[PDB]
C-alpha cells in the first residue's frame, strides 16, 4: 500500500480521456485536462479536446491519443502529488500540521487535498489543530462531525481512520 | 490520426503556404472542417472554422477550403510568428466523434 493505490482505491483510475457531466477532460486519478462548452460553438468543443490530448500528451512524453498505460497514469499521479505538495508548503494553514505529522498521515491529509482542495481543507481549523497536536481520537470524532463526511462517508471513514491510527488499515482490507 | 496531412514545410517569409488533409465520406466528405495551430511552446488554439471562416482574433491571412474528402489551410504572406504546428479536426459520423490529423509543421526560414 502507498498514496497512488489510496487515492486509486478513493477515486478511480482512467485510461482512457472521459469527459464528464460537466464538460471536463479527465484521465487517470482525478487528473483534469481542460473544460469543454452555434457552429464556432462546436469547433471550441473540437478546440477543447485537442487541448485536452496537448495537455495529456505533454505530461506522459509521447502521443498517447487518448490512451495511458498504468505506469504513465501513476507517473501523471507522482505529478499531481509534487504539486499538491507544494501548494501545502506554501499555505501558513497547512504547512505546520502536514509537517508534523508521519507519512502515512500525511497521505491522508493529501487525499483530502485531492478531494476537496486546499481551501477546503484549511477550513478544517479545529480538526487540523488536533492532528498538529496527535490529538488522534478526538481529531476523528470532530472530522466525522463535518459535511465532508456526510456526502463522502465511506471515503471520510477510511482517511479519519487513516489519521487516528497512522496505518493503511483501513485500504489494505480490499 | 484519421486524417492525413503532409507532414513538414519549410519557406521563406511572405511566400504562400497550402496544408492539405485527406479523409473520408465519414468525416470530412459530409462534414466541416476546422484548423487548429500551435505555435512552438504555446497551448494549441483555434485558427478556422466552418471549412472557410475566421476564428476569432484571427489574422487575415490565413484561408480554408473543402472539397470531396479533401481540405486545405493556405497562409498568404507567410510570417515569422506562423512558424507552427497545424492539425485539420472535423466530426465523424461512423466513429460519431471528433477525429483530427497528425499535424503540419511550417518552419519560416
Amino acid at each position: 500500500m502507498n498514496i497512488f493505490e489510496m487515492l486509486r482505491i478513493d477515486e478511480g483510475l482512467r485510461l482512457k480521456i472521459y469527459k464528464d457531466t460537466e464538460g471536463y477532460y479527465t484521465i487517470g486519478i482525478g487528473h483534469l485536462l481542460t473544460k469543454s462548452p452555434e457552429k464556432l460553438m462546436k469547433a471550441f468543443e473540437s478546440l477543447s479536446l485537442f487541448q485536452a490530448k496537448s495537455e495529456l500528451d505533454k505530461a506522459i512524453g509521447r502521443n498517447t491519443n487518448g490512451v495511458i498505460t498504468k505506469d504513465e497514469a501513476e507517473k501523471l499521479f507522482n505529478q499531481d502529488v509534487d504539486a499538491a505538495v507544494r501548494g501545502i508548503l506554501r499555505n501558513a494553514k497547512l504547512k505546520p500540521v502536514y509537517d508534523s505529522l508521519d507519512a502515512v498521515r500525511r497521505a491522508a491529509l493529501i487525499n483530502m487535498v485531492f478531494q476537496m482542495g486546499e481551501t477546503g481543507v484549511a477550513g478544517f481549523t479545529n480538526s487540523l489543530r488536533m492532528l498538529q497536536q496527535k490529538r488522534w481520537d478526538e481529531a476523528a470524532v470532530n472530522l466525522a462531525k463535518s459535511r465532508w463526511y456526510n456526502q463522502t462517508p465511506n471515503r471520510a471513514k477510511r482517511v479519519i481512520t487513516t489519521f487516528r491510527t497512522g496505518t493503511w488499515d483501513a485500504y489494505a482490507n480490499l | 490520426p484519421v486524417l492525413t496531412q503532409s507532414p513538414s514545410v519549410s519557406a521563406a517569409p511572405r511566400q504562400r503556404v497550402t496544408i492539405s488533409v485527406s479523409g473520408s465520406n465519414s468525416n470530412i466528405g459530409s462534414n466541416t472542417v476546422n484548423w487548429i495551430q500551435q505555435l512552438p511552446g504555446r497551448a494549441p488554439e483555434l485558427l478556422m472554422y466552418d471549412d472557410d471562416l475566421l476564428a476569432p482574433g484571427v489574422s487575415d491571412r490565413f484561408s480554408g477550403s473543402r472539397s470531396g474528402t479533401s481540405a486545405s489551410l493556405t497562409i498568404s504572406g507567410l510570417q515569422s510568428e506562423d512558424e507552427a504546428d497545424y492539425y485539420a479536426a472535423t466530426w465523424d459520423d461512423s466513429l460519431n466523434g471528433w477525429v483530427f490529423g497528425g499535424g503540419t509543421k511550417v518552419t519560416v526560414l
